[PDB]
RNA sequence: AAAUCCAGGUACGGGUGAAGACACCCGUUAGGCGCAACGGGACGGAAAGACCCCGUGAAGCUUUACUGUAGCUUAAUAUUG
RNA sequence: UUGUGGUAGACGAGCGUUGUAUUGGAGUUGAAGUCAAAGCGUGAGCAUUGGUGGAUCCAAUACAAGUGAGAAUGCCGGCAUGAGUAACGCUUGGGAGUGAGAAUCUCCCAAACCGAUUGACUAAGGUUUCCUGGACCAGGGUCGUCCUUCCAGGGUUAGUCUGGACCUAAGCUGAGGCUGAAAAGCGUAGGCGAUGGACAACAGGUUAAUAUUCCUGUACUUACAGUUAGACUGAUGGAGUG
RNA sequence: GGGUAGGUGGUAAGAACCUCAGAUCCGGAGAUUUCCGAAUGGAGCAAUCCGGUAGUUGGAAACAGCUAUCAUUAAUUGAUGAAUAAAUAGUCAAUUAAAGCAAUACGUGGUGAAGUGAAACAUCUCAGUAGCCACAGGAAAAGAAAACGAAUGUGAUUCCGUGUGUAGUGGCGAGCGAAAGCGGAACAGGCCAAACUUAUCAUUAGAUAGGGGUUGUAGGGCUUGCAAUGUGGACUUGAAAACGAUAGAAGAAGCUGUUGGAAAGCAGCGCGCAAAAGGGUGAUAGCCCCGUAUUUGAAAUUGUUUUCAUACCUAGCGAGAUCCCUGAGUAGCUCGGAAAACGUUAUUUUGAGUGAAUCUGCCCAGACCAUUGGGUAAGCCUAAAUACUAAUUAGUGACCGAUAGCGAAACAGUACCGUGAGGGAAAGGUGAAAAGAACCCAGAGAUGGGAGUGAAAUAGAUUCUGAAACCAUAUGCCUACAACG
């Protein structure tokens, strides 16, 4: 399975942004990146191009979007625990459904 | 080729040594001669064989 | 663009010198820098002289040079009575 | 105390480069590289500081070498000199327009050369160089708004034209076969091979680009089937013509 | 089968979809596989043209779709059949194999130079090398003594060290150079012909198919007995098991502060280890991530080994007879060559000629003869050690780091040169992240100057660092009567 999936809450443990909590919107496995909403906001200088029916307007000024972040800098966020903390996960297989599930190693919380 | 039809023995390549031991490549050819070999009273083909094979056939009562 | 180019700020007369000097010795002359000309010199440029000699170098050709050989011709022997 | 010029040459002692092995040390508070400066050595050489640079490097003792560049009409790359010099490879003037910019682009009027040709149709070859619009990185021996250059789109219509589905010349290939150490060479029957022989379409119009091909008009030729009438049909071979 | 939550190959954003009834992706097994090319229906200027035959569907037929087949040679079989009665040659049909390529590498065989050295050159060397051709194989070749050789000797072949640069061989010059023995790697010996016998061929067999036999301190056959039912193979089919190969699963351990754009650096306090190999993460991370040590797992294909059964082969010691068999144009010999270290010679081989004997036999022990001794030619097959790497997996380097390393880090045998064979380059690095510079000014525009992002824009796509030659600008000094390495 994968350490980080599309949807789970995640934070950053290195860089200028420390303790930045967000939801992963998209994962590129090949480039080992991850788009997390609200984090790594870059503002491309949006030019103007008019060669299509939609390009006739293409209103784009200082649109701030999301820049991808290396998957190593991401860490899963705990929610079930009363005191939330950042830890590592296991890949135990519970015989109830025989499906692999991530479980933290500093607690006993699933996913 | 200049070779027997019963056997496959062909030419022998060697040196032509003379006085002063000068080397020149030469070829010995087999004594190919025409002969007719009967086989069960028929097919008297005019094969081209060497004299050695001809002698062998003669001493074998023309058997091949 | 081009061949050329060791670095140059690159006079003339007599002598000297590897034996014919822009550069050495002794004298004379000459403000700095161009442009248009013509070829005296720079033993000017292009071509590791084709002439000559050397190399126990190459190649082509010639002959009663040597050693061989294709081909031609003669004999023995086998096919062959 | 005696000495210390020196080529060929002999001998001895050292410097420097890269890497490896053992130790220690420096480095985003800035390593290597790289530039500058008014330093230290007997020599190869070695430091200090500052600028640039952005991640490796230094000292000691040993070991192993693709280990030291000024010359080889040395190889490669760059840049000078000659020199803004020679040259720019047969063809004029003006008016109007476009354009930011015009001797060079567009139109018009002349003018000058070709006119058994610089005119027109095609074979061979070339392979999109053809038409339209746009552009002026590069190419055009100048310029350029322009080009046979570049970009985007488009363009080649056949029963009768040129060649196959027809035929052979020189020649090539060539089952068998002959010859030859091997590879192969020769060669019969067959099969290819036009620059030749046989075979039915002419006139006009149309698009920016095709036209005996598309369109209009009028024709022709060869196959197959049905049908009518007449006739016995007569080749893979013989003969004539070709 | 594994494995998930993403995917629709790169220059590549966007548009439109697919995907949790399990996608994309990885592995095993299959399906489809246009045309040229051994090309093989015929041709031909390669990727084109022109067909025949037998089916089937439309048409009224020509015709047009959709299928299969159609080359040559060799072997076997059958049919037909000339000169010429029979019979062959030939013709036709059916079945089975062969064609070709590459691994710039190893093997065998045929053919086979020259540059060069000898300080010239012809013998010789180079060298049986290069090249040309034929045939393979996973290796090939060789191979079980008519042997070495001088002894109370060894007992197939192959490869390594020594013997030794020795004995020798050489215009005795340049040079060339073993065979014994010894020490090692591996080790394996089998099977036909003839005798004798069985059955069948107009049985003129001298031929076909079986039993018997495979030799040297001679063996086998002929006749007559004892002992044998085993051990082992280079061996066929099966069944079972084990070890692997082709995807994978799990896989421990860290926070705080400081410089900094950014920490992983530095410092403090800790923790894990059968994991301190490596890669990435904004600098230099054992504890951030992927991994590594270790434990594991295969539906399907495939490799090695072992066990059981099962085919095939595989068996000793005597006696008598005194009879038979033991590889012929063969061994020798002569005339020309060659192989061996030998420049031809005892041994090996052959183009021409000639030509033996049959265990009281034949060959050999460097001419040759005698004694002694060794061995059984003229028939075949043979694993292992040995030679090499185009390719697949893992890994290493006191090997290279864009003039180096393969010619080729990039789309290189490309661009380009030549009719052709053939010859043959150069060229890598923005930044952690394109956040690739919106906007304003000048300009026709590219572009430049600001602004903005960024730690840095003198990192700006001309994109790491940026040396010298070379070209310009400037502070200071000197230079227009001056003969200048
Ligand atoms: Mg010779
Ligand atoms: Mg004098
Ligand atoms: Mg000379
Ligand atoms: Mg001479
Ligand atoms: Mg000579
Ligand atoms: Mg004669
Ligand atoms: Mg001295
Ligand atoms: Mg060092
Ligand atoms: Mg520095
Ligand atoms: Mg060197
Ligand atoms: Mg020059
Ligand atoms: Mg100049
Ligand atoms: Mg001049
Ligand atoms: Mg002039
Ligand atoms: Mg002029
Ligand atoms: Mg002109
Ligand atoms: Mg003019
Ligand atoms: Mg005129
Ligand atoms: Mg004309
Ligand atoms: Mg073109
Ligand atoms: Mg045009
Ligand atoms: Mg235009
Ligand atoms: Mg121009
Ligand atoms: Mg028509
Ligand atoms: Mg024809
Ligand atoms: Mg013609
Ligand atoms: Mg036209
Ligand atoms: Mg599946
Ligand atoms: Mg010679
Ligand atoms: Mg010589
Ligand atoms: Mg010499
Ligand atoms: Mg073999
Ligand atoms: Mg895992
Ligand atoms: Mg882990
Ligand atoms: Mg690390
Ligand atoms: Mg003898
Ligand atoms: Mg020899
Ligand atoms: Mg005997
Ligand atoms: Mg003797
Ligand atoms: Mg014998
Ligand atoms: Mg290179
Ligand atoms: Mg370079
Ligand atoms: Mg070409
Ligand atoms: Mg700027
Ligand atoms: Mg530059
Ligand atoms: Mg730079
Ligand atoms: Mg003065
Ligand atoms: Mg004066
Ligand atoms: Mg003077
Ligand atoms: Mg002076």
């Amino acid at each position: 399975m994968q350490r980080i999936k599309k949807g789970d809450k995640v934070v950053v443990i290195t860089g200028k942004n420390k303790g930045g909590s967000g939801i992963v919107l998209k994962i590129m496995p090949a480039r080992q990146q991850a788009i997390v909403e609200g984090l790594n906001k870059v503002t491309r200088h949006k030019k103007k191009d008019q060669t299509t029916k939609r390009a006739a307007k293409q209103s784009t000024g200082k649109v701030q979007q999301e820049a991808p972040i290396f998957l190593s800098k991401l860490a899963l966020f705990d929610q079930k625990a009363k005191q939330q903390t950042i830890g590592k996960i296991k890949y135990v297989m519970d015989p109830k459904t025989n499906k692999k599930t991530r479980v933290f190693k500093k607690s006993n919380n699933t996913l | 080729a200049k070779k027997d039809q019963l056997t496959l023995r062909g030419p022998l390549y060697g040196n032509n040594r003379s006085h002063s031991k000068t080397i020149t490549r030469r070829k010995w050819n087999v004594n190919l001669q025409p002969c007719k070999v009967k086989t069960a009273d028929g097919k008297t083909t005019r094969i081209l064989v060497s004299t050695r094979t001809l002698r062998t056939l003669k001493k074998h009562n023309r058997l091949s």
